[PDB]
RNA sequence: UCUGAGAGUUUGAUCCUGGCUCAGGAUUAACGCUGGCGGCAUGCCUAAUACAUGCAAGUCGAUCGAAAGUAGUAAUACUUUAGAGGCGAACGGGUGAGUAACACGUAUCCAAUCUACCUUAUAAUGGGGGAUAACUAGUUGAAAGACUAGCUAAUACCGCAUAAGAACUUUGGUUCGAAUCAAAGUUGAAAGGACCUGCAAGGGUUCGUUAUUUGAUGAGGGUGCGCCAUAUCAGCUAGUUGGUGGGGUAACGGCCUACCAAGGCAAUGACGUGUAGCUAUGCUGAGAAGUAGAAUAGCCACAAUGGGACUGAGACACGGCCCAUACUCCUACGGGAGGCAGCAGUAGGGAAUUUUUCACAAUGAGCGAAAGCUUGAUGGAGCAAUGCCGCGUGAACGAUGAAGGUCUUUAAGAUUGUAAAGUUCUUUUAUUUGGGAAGAAUGACUUUAGCAGGUAAUGGCUAGAGUUUGACUGUACCAUUUUGAAUAAGUGACGACUAACUAUGUGCCAGCAGUCGCGGUAAUACAUAGGUCGCAAGCGUUAUCCGGAUUU
């Protein structure tokens, strides 16, 4: 995270949720300010299938977002 | 605070060989007889050093001795051993709410017991009177029940009898209630109950027909029931005896033997009984920094003050500084406030000892002692604050380091280092003076006496790992010289690339009463009025060395007679250096004396040491009269050299068992004999 | 300091009334020479290429009261602007609070208008102000809901109007917005603004 | 120390003694191959190697290694 | 078009070669004087110097037997785990001693690699054995423990059935050291737990297992370029330069071994030396560049020191292990125990770099369907004018200018100074009263609607539910919320550069000093009083990087 004291931001990302944060990223997915909510992101949800094709599960509370975003309409039920 | 009723704290304060350690043990001992862990287990099977009674003493436990007794808790505290040194005497005492003077045993004299009394009742704290010592040849009870009245006349009442005399030790005949015997030669275990002996009911009935009598000043129903006969309920009169003792109108006194451990438990009962609690001790009020700066007192509720007595360095968390927290409720994390320095001190964490240990208590009450870590600024003799407020400080130390004696570095880096050992060694008790001379050299640092200077030593080369050689006190003298004579100075000379010359001629002639003094005698145009003034600093700067041991010469008066300017070759500083030449001329023909440093002292004794002072001053050098017959005292002044003050306080004191005092001020230089002459030169 | 103190002893030396004139012309007399014991004739002895930088300098921040580091944050901001940087700046150098408050008719010294917005009765857009540094934009609008009925000196602006073209203002209302950015020919023409900024490349 | 490296203790020292066991047989198992070449010791070595490549005790690339070399070199007898 | 300002300085004097000084910035900034505060961070660079104390990385009972305790007449349910079994532990954080080289960054190569937990993809998820853990009893001592013998569980360990599929072998079928298919030879697959349902049979959910194919991740390996100075450092080199076989690493590889030889590099500077963590980048200039690699971020090295191994996917593992070294501590003295370059805190040093502070509220990481647990990370909060930004200490009017003082040099005037007095007004802040947050638009949680192969049904999933989560915080701030000018300004320079001088003292002395230089008898150069001016809660001083200096 970053932003200031009284002041946080997290810019979103589809980031492995075993490797550490605040580093190199194969893709950043979004960003949000945490402190007001009003649910401001620059999701993507493009590259974002791929990366859960390919695991690569966020962190902890994305799944919310997630629901937002729709994808369980279109990855979990995408076989039947 | 809680329960303020309870927090009655005390001082053990012990007589100069007197079992200050074993005395001290025994304390901690008995105040250690709590059976929660063992500690009177524990305690009773400690067996540590025998190098100095107060030492040994004060390093068998901490500073800070809590403990508790069936209802209250008890802080006991040693810091002073000594000579009995007034300052950590008196700061105890101000830190304590009451006291123990232990007697002397092994002889009758116990000069320095009188000496803690005085200054314990000059406080108006109260205190209780305990021999130290039943067993030890010398210990007579009426040798010591007639000389508290001799000496002092205090009204102190005996309330308990012993059985035996220094043999036959084996018990108490209580006055509060039936006799208590004691089979035990140490380690006070158990008491044995047992009725009043009867060949001694009288030498109670008398007594007791005085102990209610000896609180008949506080009632007239007591005095109706005197003429009755009728007996007054114990509890009553034990209450009017804790009056009495609290108010300092009599105090009591009890018997026992340290080395044999016999009736302490009773001495305990009698604190937890009489002694006072902060509610009944006076208010010793303190005094803040603004011209009247106190209309207050401490109101013991949450006020925070408490002042900051003493510190010590434990190697793990660095300092420790212990206080005892007159009011107010305080805990740690908090930034306190010190008015003195200005300056902000965390409280890392609170910490109580009771013989060794550490109890973190996170807050602590009004009436209560414990020690810090944090506060790494403070010293000794200030009153810690919260509130953002001045603080108000309370203090009258007694500062007497009569003897100093000279500290020799090695090296300037060993000056640097003894330096730091100054300031590590200033934070605990900065009564001692430090003195560098701008002539002498030496470094000058006060004591107290021989186990000052000890001790010092001690903590300079053990505590403080300083190695530095130890000298003797530096103030040597000043120069004059005899009768008049005149000579001329001519200095015709050049360094460094041209002529110079100069010439005058000038009277050097003694004054006796004033310095420097300069007359002209130019009438013919000999010396320009420029030249005047110059000659007259070639003079000021040329007496600054004596031929003999190079003193600056003083009391001279200069007439400058003649002269002669010549051309470019002339200047200033070549007349003031033909001066120079002359004056030293002079200095060297007119047969040059020294002055000694005189000081003035006054010796005020009853009657003991009248031959011995005479005597001494006699031999050792001085100047003296007669007498002085001052109300019931001798008075003697005498105009002594200042080197004959090297051991004086020490030959004084000994000859007068630490009983003597002088006051020490500078008179005049008056001239050296002979003898001088010939000591301090080469 | 946020203060020059005494304000008459600032047109002293300068020569010049932070008023229109009435500053130091009408409070007895009228003292315009500059100030020291130690003075005497001087008329071409102090007056350098150097020293009228520093007066223009001097008497610039003084009509604003603007301190060294906020001096460099607005030739900053002006910086972060183009063309004509010195009228541009002049432009800005209008956006203060308490400026623009005395030039409103709401505040007959600047002076007042900053301890006012100090003292919290302005409201600068559902916002009360207490810095009265803030900027100005067009189409701002202000209350003085109840801190002005006790205060004599905003009603005696109010009648004592001023006519802007760059602001409107209700003065019986108690009303002002900022409408457009003013023109230079509004403004004091003694000043030069050219050579200030030469006189900042020192960073 | 702390209380979870004695427990990881307590377990690895018990499995690398096993491991030691699996380990040694499968080396004697290559001796005897090394003394002399037969079917029966190459399909012993073949289970030794499922035995032990199945766990961690022995890595899928040294097994495949040593039972080609073995099987390389009988190719010729 | 991005974008450029100098000043003084030798001498009779003039420039020139050319040095110097500062005017300007920056700084983990330090120091002095002082100092209300907001917000933004940051806050050992000295000694990888030595450290008390606490946390510092643990979790799972629905993996396992059993133990302890409650309830229950008992069975059993429940509470905790002494332990085993599974996984995390190698994350992460911190340090820069070492290392001047694949190390950073960068472009590509791995016809020569590997990569649980997480992606795809299928085959199934048995038959047993035999053991110990824990415990019990004994032995040695205060105890930690250690030793001895008996009983057993496990999705633990090890054989046994088949191996879908793979892999090896052989034959046929491919490609510029390659890759793909077919047949046959051989080998070795799992372990069960919980729940729903089912009289049962058995079926289902869910977890886990085995092997299989495929992501991604990370690591290893290949080079090119870029990545200090030193020739008052010219030879180095025998595993050294290559070849054959073998061992060997996840793979290649003298990596190593046996044999065979004697080359290989180096004047375009190896080696030796000292200086060094590297980068993106912080700052200085318009830039070429310099400055240093703050903090942060990526990468590498280390974990008291040298090795050595240990399992594990992954370590020679901050906080796993043995030895040896060095230290420390306890020992009732036989023996043991340990490593703050983790959080702080503590000792020394310096001019100095802070709290053993709070909650895990959020985020994150780990363990576990689940609930739940750890989390000195994390987020806060404390302190510091340390930097940055921002605000007050009053304001409207108000005098030939209050009083005093200063100069003028008794005279007027100015001067301090709208500053003052005076009237009036106000309150961000000081301070009483009530409001007052979002932060949690997450996460848990079961029933519903619905989806969904099954269906006997729980469960797998999406839309609403509240009991759910705040240290920060009745916080900032705000309704004259109580009163009230009340709660508050210093600093440097004043001969010139450099906008800033009068009075007094003073005598090359006292002293100033960035330079030019002043002061030896009334000094606008020193010291004081007053006054002037510039910045300001900062102003003065020092060090060091640069601009100025294009002065390599």
């Amino acid at each position: 995270r970053m932003g200031r004291v009284h002041y946080p931001t997290y810019r979103i990302v589809a980031v492995d949720s075993r490797v550490k944060r605040d580093g190199k990223y194969i893709a950043l997915i979004g960003h949000l300010n945490p402190a007001l909510k009003e649910n401001k992101c620059k999701i993507d949800e493009a590259v974002a299938l791929e990366w859960l094709n390919k695991g690569a599960k966020p962190t902890d509370t994305v799944r919310s977002l997630f629901s937002q975003t729709g994808l369980w309409k279109k990855f979990v039920e995408s076989k039947k | 605070t809680v329960d303020l009723i309870n927090f009655r704290n005390f001082g053990i304060m012990a007589h100069i060989d007197a079992g200050k350690t074993t005395t001290s043990e025994r304390i901690l001992f008995h105040s250690g007889r709590i059976h929660k862990i063992g500690e009177t287990h524990d305690g009773e099977s400690v067996m540590d050093w025998m190098e100095q009674e107060k030492e040994r003493g004060i390093t068998i436990t901490s500073a800070a001795t809590s403990v508790s007794w069936k209802n209250c808790s008890l802080n006991l505290i040693d810091t002073p051993g000594h000579v009995d040194f007034t300052v950590e005497v008196e700061r105890s005492l101000r830190v304590l709410d009451g006291a123990i003077a232990v007697l002397d045993a092994q002889m009758g004299v116990e000069p320095q017991t009188e000496t803690v009394w005085r200054q314990a009742s000059r406080y108006e704290v109260p205190r209780i009177i305990f021999v130290n010592k039943m067993d030890k040849t010398g210990a007579n009870f009426e040798r010591s029940v007639q000389s508290i009245q001799q000496r002092l006349g205090v009204k102190a009442v005996p309330i308990q009898l012993p059985i035996g005399a220094e043999n036959d030790f084996n018990g108490i005949i209580d006055l509060i209630e039936e006799k208590v015997y004691f089979f035990d030669g140490g380690k006070e275990e158990k008491a044995e109950e047992k009725p009043i002996p009867d060949q001694f009911k009288d030498q109670v009935k008398q007594m007791r027909a005085h102990l209610v009598e000896e609180v008949a000043n506080f009632d007239d129903q007591l005095m109706a029931d005197y003429l009755e006969g009728k007996e007054i309920s114990i509890a009553d009169i034990k209450r009017c005896i804790r009056k009495g003792v609290i108010g300092c109108q009599f105090f009591p006194v009890l018997c026992g033997s340290a080395f044999k451990n016999k009736g302490i438990k009773l001495l305990l009962d009698a604190v937890v009984d009489f002694l006072p609690s902060p509610v009944d001790v006076p208010q010793a009020k303190a005094y803040g920094e603004d011209g009247n700066e106190v209309l207050i007192s401490a109101s013991d509720d949450a006020p925070f003050v408490g002042l900051a007595f003493k510190v010590a360095t434990d190697p793990f968390v660095g300092r420790l500084t212990f206080v005892r927290v007159y009011s107010g409720v305080l805990k740690s994390g908090s930034y306190v406030k010190n008015v003195r320095k200005n300056k902000k001190e965390r409280v890392s964490r609170l910490v109580k000892m009771h013989a060794q240990n550490r109890n973190e208590i996170e807050e602590i009450r009004a009436g209560d002692i414990c020690a810090i870590i944090g506060l790494k600024d403070t010293t000794t003799g200030e009153t810690l604050v919260d509130d953002k407020i001045d603080v108000q400080l309370e203090a009258m130390q007694f500062a007497q380091p009569v003897i100093s004696l000279a500290v020799e570095p090695k090296t300037k880096a060993d000056q640097e280092k003894m330096s730091i050992a100054l300031s590590k060694l200033a934070e605990e008790d900065p009564t001692f003076k430090t003195f560098t001379d701008p002539e002498t050299g030496q470094t000058i640092i006060a004591g107290m006496g021989e186990l000052h200077l000890d001790i010092l030593v001690d903590r300079m080369r053990r505590e403080f790992k300083v190695e530095v050689n130890v000298g003797a006190p530096q103030v040597s003298f000043r120069e004059t010289f005899n009768k008049e004579s005149e000579v001329e100075g001519k200095y015709i000379k050049q360094s460094g690339g041209r002529g110079q010359y100069g010439h005058v001629k000038i009277r050097f002639e003694p004054n006796k009463d004033k310095g420097f003094e300069f007359v002209d005698k130019i009438v013919g145009g000999r010396i320009p009025r420029e030249y005047i003034k110059p000659v007259q600093a070639g003079l000021e700067n040329a007496m600054a060395s004596g031929p003999l041991a190079g003193y600056p010469m003083i009391d001279i008066k200069a007439t400058l007679f003649d002269g002669s300017f010549h051309e470019v070759d002339s200047s200033e500083m070549a007349f003031k250096i033909a001066a120079s030449l002359a004056l030293k001329e002079a200095g060297k023909v007119c047969s040059p004396v020294l002055l000694e440093p005189i000081m003035a002292i006054e010796v005020t004794v009853p009657e003991q040491y009248f031959g011995d002072t005479m005597g001494d001053i006699s031999s050792r050098r001085g100047l003296i009269e007669g007498t002085e017959q001052r109300d019931n005292v001798q008075v003697i002044k005498a105009k002594v050299p200042l080197k004959e003050m090297f051991g004086y306080a020490t030959d004084l004191r000994s000859f007068s068992q630490g009983r003597g005092n002088y006051v020490m001020q500078f008179s005049h230089y008056a001239e050296t004999p002979k003898s001088v002459v010939n000591e301090i030169i080469a | 300091m946020k203060y020059t103190g005494s304000i008459f002893k600032r047109s002293r030396r300068l020569g010049f009334s932070l008023l229109e004139n009435n500053k130091e012309f009408s409070k007895g007399k009228k003292r315009k020479t500059i100030p020291g014991q130690h003075g005497n004739r001087f008329r071409s002895s102090t007056m350098s290429g150097y020293a009228q930088q520093l007066q223009e300098k001097q008497r610039m921040q003084y009509m604003y009261g603007i301190t060294d580091k906020q001096f460099r944050r607005l030739f900053r901001l002006v910086l972060k602007q183009r063309g004509n940087l010195a009228v541009n700046l002049f432009r800005v150098l209008e956006s203060r609070l308490d400026n623009i408050v005395y030039r409103m008719g709401f505040a007959p010294t600047r002076r007042s208008a900053r301890q006012l917005v100090n003292h919290g009765h302005v409201l600068l857009n559902d916002r009360t102000v207490d810095t009265p540094s803030i900027i100005l934009n067009p189409g701002d609008k202000v209350r003085l809901k109840a801190k002005t009925i006790k205060i004599p000196i905003v009603k005696a602006a109010s009648e004592s109007g001023v006519v802007s073209p760059f602001v409107e203002t209700n003065n019986k209302t108690f009303e002002g917005t900022y409408v457009r950015f003013p023109e230079r020919s509004e403004l004091p023409a003694g000043i030069n603004e050219s050579y200030v900024v030469e006189w900042y490349k020192r960073l | 120390n702390i209380k979870s490296n004695e427990k990881r203790l307590r377990q690895n020292i018990k499995r690398n003694l096993n491991n030691k066991g699996q380990k040694t047989k499968l080396k004697t198992n290559v001796k005897n191959f090394h003394k002399e070449i037969n079917l029966d010791n190459l399909g012993n070595v073949y289970s030794q190697a499922d035995r032990l490549a199945r766990k961690g005790i022995i890595s899928t690339n040294r097994a495949r290694r040593l039972k080609s070399r073995n099987v390389a070199v009988l190719n010729k007898t």
